[PDB]
């Protein structure tokens, strides 16, 4: 017959919220923190 | 993620159909391809054969083309294997498998279900006979005591054990299932469990045959003759 | 606009224009109605130099 090549790229069945400009809400593959909520809990 | 969750019934009729199903969890079934895998116990392993888990279109090992039929459902995220004219020989522990969508490819059998035994039931299938073994002086190392529980005359295989319900776990081993000379399986898991303790509690070992669907907390109790 | 056999005329589109607007709407709310509230500053006109 006749050959077909169609690209495409990679998603995540679960991903996470990211707030941006563009839009306050969209849908990521892999996210991360920027803010250490967390202690030890001593000196 | 994705896990996998292997069912079936352990035990067949010689010359009689396999019918296997495994789960998914995560995901979604359209998007990739399974297969299944076969592996007899301390043996090479084998490929089945694979489907589209989004279409449909298959293909299966040479060797057992005819005999296994792979299948699918896009309604229940659910996948079935139908093995005809079984072999005595084909008795094996079988796996539901992650494969990549390129029909030719790498990183093959990425994920792998959790192994459901699968054993052709050669002789008529029974109740395990639960055989404990109560600690002796002879059976007692210094800092630990040999307590015993025996799961013999059981047909088919396996029969999986609970110590106080799994409430204890160290030095707990489950010693490998024994064909005797009466053409019947048997095996003990056994517990170490410190020589303080002796004489005091009165330990539960907990029978899991699950196609029998028994539950045995028999115990293990010191008799005189 | 389109020139066709027939004539020449005109038609809107609602989708793409519809996101549009959208887009623009969220980036008021998000500049707009936002504040910060702030109880008790510092005085900030000197009538004295001390
Ligand atoms: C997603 O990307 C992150 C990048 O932060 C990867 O996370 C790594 O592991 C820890 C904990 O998540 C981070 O503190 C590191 O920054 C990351 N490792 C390094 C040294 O780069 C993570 O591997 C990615 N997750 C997946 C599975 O895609
Ligand atoms: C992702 O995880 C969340 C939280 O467990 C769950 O509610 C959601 O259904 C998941 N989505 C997928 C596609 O697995």
């Amino acid at each position: 017959s006749t050959a077909t090549l169609c690209l495409g790229h990679h998603a995540v069945p679960n991903g996470t919220i990211v707030k941006t400009i563009t839009n306050d809400q969209i849908e990521v593959t892999n996210a991360t923190e920027l803010v250490q909520n967390s202690s030890i809990g001593e000196i | 993620q994705v896990q996998l969750q292997e069912s079936g019934p352990g035990l067949v009729k010689p010359s009689e159909t396999l019918s296997l199903t495994c789960a998914v969890s995560g995901g979604t079934f359209s998007a990739y391809y399974w297969g299944w895998i076969r592996q007899p116990p301390g043996k090479g392993l084998e490929w089945i054969g694979s489907i589209s888990g989004g279409s449909g279109s298959t293909d299966y090992s040479p060797s057992l083309k005819s005999r296994a039929t792979i299948s699918r459902d896009t309604s229940k995220n659910q996948f079935s294997l139908k093995l005809t004219s079984v072999t005595a020989a084909d008795t094996a522990v079988y796996y539901c498998v992650r494969k990549y969508w390129g029909d030719y490819y790498a990183n093959w059998f990425d994920v792998w279900g959790p192994g459901v035994l699968v054993t052709v039931s050669s002789a008529s299938t029974k109740g395990p006979s639960v055989f404990p073994l109560a600690p002796c002086s002879r059976s007692t190392s210094e800092s630990t005591a040999a307590l015993g529980c025996l799961v013999k005359d059981y047909f088919p295989e396996p029969v999986t054990v609970s110590w106080n319900s799994g409430s204890l776990t160290s030095g707990v081993h489950t010693f490998p299932a024994v064909l005797q000379s009466s053409g019947l399986y048997s095996l003990s898991s056994v517990v170490t469990v410190p020589s303080s303790s002796l004489g005091t509690q009165t330990y539960v070992c907990n029978v899991n045959h699950k196609p029998s669907n028994t539950k045995v907390d028999k115990r293990v109790e010191i008799k005189t003759c | 606009r389109h020139q066709n056999s027939e004539g020449r005329g005109q038609a809107a589109d609602l989708k793409s224009t519809q996101a549009a607007i959208d887009q623009i709407n969220g980036k008021l709310n998000r500049l707009i109605g936002k504040t910060n509230e702030k109880f008790h500053q510092i005085e900030k006109e000197f009538s004295e130099v001390e």
